[PDB]
Order: C-alpha cells, then structure tokens, then sequence
C-alpha cells in the first residue's frame, strides 16, 4: 500500500485465530491506519493512481522551498519579539518595565497556529532585554524569573513590588548598559501540572519581569526602550484533541 | 582571581556553581578556606541543610474542639498588623491555619514541596477513662481545606490510628505525600468553592479526635519531604520584637508554645 | 551555548581575517542563530539560567503526551471527512454527486493553521469515497481526477458534464456498491507552479469529482448519503513567510 | 560568515573575486547555490556572457545611397530629446553612426574593445539585371571616420568581396581588427581635421556599393572581439516608452528595423 | 601588500611588547613604506585595486622602450 498507510492489516480470517471461538466467520475485511484516523473496513476495496504513477520530484521545488525545514517544534522555538517596554529617567529604584507570565506572553497567532490541536505543551523559555543606550548614558536593569505567579502566595508577589533585593535572590541576570548589550535568561518548565493547560489555561507556569536595578542616569532627562525576544526550548507536546486552544 | 571587572562577572549561576571564586581580600585563599576544628571544640555537631532542621517538630495551633478537620499540607503563615499609635497593642496576629513553624518559616523561602508531613499532638487533659486519641486520613470531596470542628457522622472505613494520652502522653503520626502530581504548591491559594480536590496540595486532610477538651498541634517534615525552587525572604517580623508594648497597651500576641497552651 | 544555538560564531577578531583590510578593528561582539532569527550582537552578552538547571525530565509527561509525535506534515497526513453528497434514485447516468477543487476542499481551520507562515505547498492527494448500501441496492459511481480545473479549456470541463464516458477516460476507480465498500483514488501533484500559491491562490491543481455511473436502483424511492475522506500525502513545504493563507 | 562588521568589508574586488563570501539570510548557502535543472528544463540553453549575445547580428542604419562610405567600428548611439509638453512628440532620437545594437549597447558598459566585427547587409531591392553588392575595404587618411555618399572614383585595388543579392540575398561580411594598437576606445571621438588616421580605432572603414536604391546595414562582433574595463551603466531610456504618445502628437520614433525597412 | 611597499609591520600589539610598559595599549595601526615615505596609520585601512588585476605586461612597450636601461648613474655618465 503505497497510500502512504501508517500500517495495514487484512482481516478476512481474524475471527479464525480466537482460541474461545470455534469455526469462526471468515469475512473480507481489512484495517489501515493514516496517521490519527484508522479505517476498518467491511468489505474489499481498490487502491487505484495514475498508470506509471510518480510522485511530484524533489528537485522541482528547489526554487520555492527552504533548504531548512520546519515542523512544530521548529516554529514554536523561533525568537519573538514581545514588546517595547519604557525606561525613563524618572523610574526609580525597583519601578517595573514588565512582568510577562509564560507561555501568555508568547502566545501570538504563529505559536497559537501551531499548538492548535494539542491538550497542551511544556518547553524552557529563554528571554533575551536588550537595551541601545549611547556611550553617555548609564543604568542598570535586572531580569528575573518567578514561578506559578497566579498561583503564588500573595506576600511573595508584593515582596517583589515592594524591594528590588528581593528579585535579585530569585533566578535573575544583570544588565549594565554601558557594558553588556543584551543579557540572557533560561528558564526550565517547573509546575504541578507536567505540561500546560491550552484548554483551561489553568496556570501559567511562570512569569519574567525586569525592574530597574540602578535608575537610568544622565545629564538631562531621557528614556529608552528596554526590547524583549523569548522563545521556548526543549518543547514537549501533549495529546491530539478538538478541545480549543483557549483565547 | 582579580578583584575587579569591565563588565558583569559575579554572575548568581556561576557563583554558586563554583565557577567564580572571588579572591580573598587579603590574597590567601587559606583565611576563608573550611576549618572543622571550631565545630569539634565548640559546637558538637555541624548542620549542613534546612533539611535537617525542617525534621524537627515545632508546634503550629491550638484547637479547642475534641474532633476536628485540619489542613494537613496548609503552610500559611498568619497575618500581621502593627501600629505605635497610643493605648494600641504594637503587634497583632491573625493566624489562618496556624503560626510558624520551621517546617512552614523555611517553606516559606521556596516554591515547591513535595514528600510526607509529620504530626505531633500534646492533649490539654490526658483523661484516665477515655485515653484514646484518634488521627485518621480525611478525604471527603466537598470539604473546604481549612479547620473546621468535625460535623461529619458517616466517614465510615477511614484510615485511623491511635495514640494513649495516658500510656504513652504525646500522639506521633506519619503521612505520606499521597499527591495527585508530583511537585506541590508551599502555601497554594484555598478558595470557597475549592473543596478537597485541588492538584496544587496532597488531597488528604486529618480528622483528630480525643476526650481532651484543648489539644496543641505540631509538625514537623518525614524523611521524604523535599522544598524545591528558592524565591528569597519570605515577608517576616522580628520575634523578639512581639514583647513590644511602648504604646501603653500591654502586649498580647502569643504563639502557640507549651508553656502556653499547658498553663491555661 | 545551552541556549539551544543552531550556530554560534564569537566575531571580535572577524576584520582581522579579510584579505583587502589592514589593521582591522578588534570589536567584542557575537552572532548566533535560533531558528530563522540571527542575533548579531555588537558588544558582551550573558547567558544564564538556573544554579543546577535541568530541563524538564521526559518521564514526568508521560500522563499526557502521546508516544506518537506530530510534527506539520504528520496533521496535513490526517484523514478528514471533507462532505457527504447526496445520491438518489432519480439521479441519472452522468449526474454529478460532487466535484471538490484541490487543496480547497481540504482547506479546514486545522490544515489552515498548520500551513500558516508558509508561501506554499505541494502533495500527492488521497480521496476516499465510501458509501453504505443495504445488500439489496445496487449501483455505480466513478470517482475520477482531472487536472487544473479552473485554467482547463472550457470544451474539457464540458465534455466531463456532457458525457460519462468523459469521466471514464480520466484517472479513476469506480465503486460497485454490492461489492465494494470503499475505493480510493491517489492523484500526485502535478502542476505549472512548483507548489500550490497559498498567499495568492493562484490555481488549485486538481479537482477530484464523483459522477453516476449506473443509477442507484431499488424497488422504490431510495437515497444514499456518498462520503469523502481525504488526505495529503508526499508533502512539501515552501518558505518561511508573512504572507497570510488566503481565505 | 557573519552578517554585520565594524568597518567596510564588502569590498567590490572582494566579493567578486570570491574572497569575500556573504552569508545568506536563511543561514544555509545551499539557498543560493546554483542549480541548473531550471535552464535544463525550461530554457534549453544557458548563457554565461555578454561576448556570446554580441555574435548575435542587429540592425544598425539605414542607407538611401547606392554607394556608401561608412564607419565600420564607430560605436555611438543617438542623441535623445523627451518632451511632456502639448502636441510635441515624446521622444525624438537623433543617431550619427546609427542606432543601438548588441554590440553597440553591451559595447556602452565599456571603456575599451579589441578584435574584428561582422557586417550583414539587407537589400531594399534585389535588382536582377544588377544585382552584385561590393564590400570594399576603405582606408583613404583624408576620409573624416563619419557616414558619407561615395564621391570617389580613384580608390583603385582595394581589398573587394562580392556577394549577390539575389541567388543569395544578404551579404555577410567579416572585418579583421587591423589596428596600430592593441586596445582600442569604445566611442571615441571623431573631429572635423580628423581624417582616417586615428590611433583610437582601426583606421579602416567600408565602401558599400550596389545597384539597390536602399540598404538595411547590420553588426556583430567578429569571434576574436572583446570589450574591457567595465564602467558601468550607460545612460539609457526605456525602449518601450518610445511608444509615448501623451502629448497628443503621435509617437515618430523609429529604429531600423527589418519589417520598418522593407514596408515603405 | 602588492602596493610596492617597502616594508610593512601591522603595529597593533607593538605597545605590548615594551618592557617597561605593563598591560600596554592594544591599538590598531599599521606603518608602511614607499621609497622615502613612511606612512603610520592609526586606524584600520583598505587597498583596493581591480578585479582580477595585473600590470601592465612588458611586451606590449617593446615598440618604445629601448632595450638598455637608464639611471641617474647613467645620465651622469
């Protein structure tokens, strides 16, 4: 069976290999199954193609397709950005230039697109803040992670909003702007749940924030755009399903 | 390893990963280089993680009722309010299912949990007649995962165990993590329509019951018992500073301790 | 680099190695891929993550993954049910029961959402027709293929609606409905464009249509429902794009 | 190899020499390496260089004079004038030598040329009491290297070749370099005290003669010509918009072309 | 260097090759020299030329240049 068939299996005399049935029925039939869908038909069928059938050759598409290829996983690990986040002279010690929870953050049409169909998915995340400052201009921002934030006790939440040493003991990295231009963070999937929920969205396992370390210090008033780039890692998917990929 | 840097190096990771080792102020590695004679000499012993002190017991509520549904796996700490305004008591505490105690003040620093939990129960009246006292494993479905004085009068077929006030003085059990996932929540949100099924905590509750009008409850972690994911200080007071009383008002806040519990 | 690299390259002495450059500039800076996007940073970058960091263990999804994985080519490989055409006995030789373009009539949310940020595609089709008579009914449909049908010359598309014979000269397989269950038809892509334009449509490459044969003939007044089951196989993708999929 | 760089690195020599080696947008260079099943499939042929399109032969001038003296390896093209103004035409052109052909057009993206050329001659008539065309070599120094009727009778053992116009129909004509030099000037200038001696171009010209009242003249270049020191893009129209008739006033511009030649 | 350079000497690191300069300056430079010119760039530089390039080959002056060679030397003699 050149229908591309997942595995085939003529059926006729099943009946006759059942060791409690005696003088079983013999009936034409024949099992195939194509990916998820598995045909168990009843009766015979013919398999028909074009006479000398070829399928389409794979150096004609040389001049469309991508040398690269690209499945699910490929798409979902692909760098996003994910916002354009104001840092200002006047934000102080602490002041929040995002809180981003995951996967939310990342859930944009593409990656929405693509774990369609899926109970659900668990993967790494890394973020990249990437920060333009000039040569004159001085500051410094920190970039930290923490986990089930919808879930997470209340007094741990405010610790956060209330002193910028409590986001430095977290899993975090440093961003000086006259010296590094851009900072990576990785973090692993960590929650209650193996993987996360597309259809009831209950809980986002994570979420990164950066807060200003140091306020953004020069001469005169000034701001600058603090950009963010995430994409997950060592994506695992869940379970085919009709279920709806929660808005 | 040189003092200083153009750029970030004492990175968290690497630091603690032993990968940037700073250098000594005065030059020789040897002044901050591990010494065991002070601890043989002094101390008698050397603690090396929260997992040893986490195994030992502390007690966490008071309960006035001879049957009663407690929260197992709640790590809450109490609320707290303070004022210095005049006639005022300075600190007040408002606990929720208890005060804290090593197993719930080091939970506090982390994420998660998982393994068992140790209980400990002193009676407030070990009664000769009727000694018994009874922990047994609480499942319904629809109770709230809060303490609550026991209604219930069909929990047939539970899983008990007994303890003598009299023979013995102090009730010892050992729960076992009994989870639905393998990584729980310290300190999950309990909500009004929650009930006992929630993934975010082991599903199982305790139901105590003796002849002792007041029993003082504790825990402590059983030797599977891990926390997992360091966040930092959780929000906490000075203890010491409970005495407090310079507004006039003499101080009432009082923690759960024997002393208090077993002098009326 | 743990931060799952495609490719790395430490620029900071690259101008020292061109031939026609003397004295070249010696300038920190670092290019890596993920995926589609290039970084090139032009100044120190770090890269952290947890102390001990460990991906998710696989073990722990085992709950909710399936053991089967599903990459893009394996969902536009699922069997979809793509109608149910009506058949009955006053139908005559040659009536049309259904005429499906290609891709069109496979184009559902769920291969749509798969195809999204692609140009384009290509692939061998399998249709199924299926029906369900009773063992006293008899009749014959054709399911037959023909090429490019929205550039056809007129005369071509005609004949096939005139004349059966038409039908039976074309690829195709017919159906006994006493005898056989089901038939299947596989047709390759063939076509002037090297895969199927999704951004601008410019012309599905098959139709696949099901004609009478031989009326469906019973005592009394009688119909049948005629089903379709089809998938791609032999697939290939085109490139990476922004364009949208066409409605 | 790295896509940005402090400093210039795509250098023009560089890049075409294969030293300096650009990456693609996609990371994999097997996105742009050649595949030759297109030509093979689609074309049937492949071309590689301009020295192949210019063997090709293309109209160049037409001539009203029996007998001609023209400048075989002058290689200018037009004067051109455009007007948007009302009932003007569009374009006007204006030749000296003749119009464009392949070997004058590719010959303008370059400063110098070497080797012979090809001469194809269409008769307006193929007269058959007289219908012998002369090709004659013609090198007279006083002779300005511009077109001119034939006023000499004196240009006695000149190098002839005879081709007939009607038991053949088309002359062809191959001129060898015959230059003082061995690099020569695409376009270079021509003066009024001039003559025929210039170093610039090969000091030979044609003297076309034959009874036909009418005579399409054509190019190529000969298998031993080459054009060096590319320069750049000439300046150039669009060839298509010389059918511009805005104005009002139809469009007058016509090139030498067989089907304009031979109908009126 | 096919600039008909004297000599050359990419000085980047020199500054790091002093004894009694420690942790010496690294600065892009480069000295050459034409004849009685020395040129000391502080920067990087690029030396282009055609594609493909090659001089001027010496038979194509055979029609001019006469086979004995002159000098200064030899005008003074």
């Amino acid at each position: 069976k050149q229908m591309n068939v997942n595995s085939s299996q003529d059926t006729t005399f099943e009946q006759r290999s059942q060791e409690k049935v005696q003088a079983g029925e013999i009936n034409e039939s024949i099992e195939f199954r194509n990916q998820i869908t598995t045909f168990v038909h009843d009766n015979p069928i013919i398999t028909e193609q074009l006479i000398g059938d070829s399928p389409q050759p794979s150096g004609d598409v040389r001049s469309v397709s991508d040398a690269r290829t690209h499945s699910i996983i490929d798409f979902l690990e692909r760098p996003q950005f994910i916002g354009s986040f104001l840092w200002n002279t006047s934000d102080i010690e602490n002041k929040e230039i995002f809180s981003l929870k995951l996967p939310d953050a990342l859930m944009s049409p593409m990656i929405r697109e693509k774990l369609s169909g899926f109970t659900s998915f668990s993967a790494s995340t890394v973020f990249h803040i990437q920060v333009n400052a000039h040569p004159f201009q001085c500051g410094r921002l920190v970039l930290a992670a923490v986990p089930v934030p919808d879930i997470l006790p209340l007094h741990r939440l405010n610790m956060l909003s209330f002193d910028v040493s409590n986001v430095i003991t977290l899993p975090h990295v440093q961003l000086d702007i006259s010296k590094e231009t851009e900072v990576l963070l990785k973090i692993p999937y960590v929650s209650p749940f193996v993987q996360y929920d597309l259809v009831t969205k209950f809980t986002p396992w994570a979420a990164f924030l950066a807060h200003v370390y140091a306020p953004l210090n020069t001469p005169s008033a000034a701001s600058l755009q603090v950009n963010v780039f995430a994409h997950f890692e060592d994506i695992k998917l869940g379970f085919p399903t009709s279920a709806i990929v929660a808005q | 390893v040189g003092f200083a840097s153009a750029g970030t190096r004492d990175i968290r990771s690497s630091y603690v990963e032993g990968k940037f080792i700073p250098q000594d102020i005065t030059g020789m590695s040897r002044n901050h280089e591990l010494d065991e004679q002070p601890s043989q000499e002094c101390i008698g012993e050397r603690i090396l993680s929260f997992s040893e002190l986490i195994k030992r017991n502390s007690w966490r509520y008071v309960s006035d009722e001879k049957s009663l549904i407690y929260p197992a796996y709640a790590f809450d700490n109490p609320a707290a309010m303070y004022t210095a305004a005049d006639k005022l008591p300075v600190w007040t505490l408002t606990p929720r299912s208890g005060f804290p105690t090593l197993l719930t003040s080091i939970g506090a620093m982390y994420a998660f949990y998982r393994g068992g939990i140790r209980l400990k129960i002193v009676p407030g009246v070990a009664d000769q007649p009727k000694p018994l006292v009874e922990v047994a494993l609480f499942t319904m479905q629809d109770q709230g995962y809060i303490i609550k004085a026991n209604d219930y009068s069909t929990d047939f077929c539970s899983s008990n165990i007994y303890e003598n006030f009299v023979t013995k003085g102090i009730a010892e059990v050992q729960t076992p993590y009994y989870s639905r996932v393998n990584t729980s929540v310290v300190s999950a949100p309990v909500l009004y329509n929650a009930g006992n099924i929630s993934p975010l905590m082991p599903n199982v509750m305790y139901k105590i019951t003796s002849n002792s009008s007041n029993i003082l409850l504790g825990h402590s972690a059983a030797d599977d018992f891990r926390f997992g994911f360091l966040l930092g200080a959780p929000l906490a007071i000075s203890a010491t500073a409970l005495r407090d009383n310079f507004t006039g008002s003499s101080a009432t806040v009082s923690l759960p301790t024997f002393s208090n519990f077993y002098l009326s």
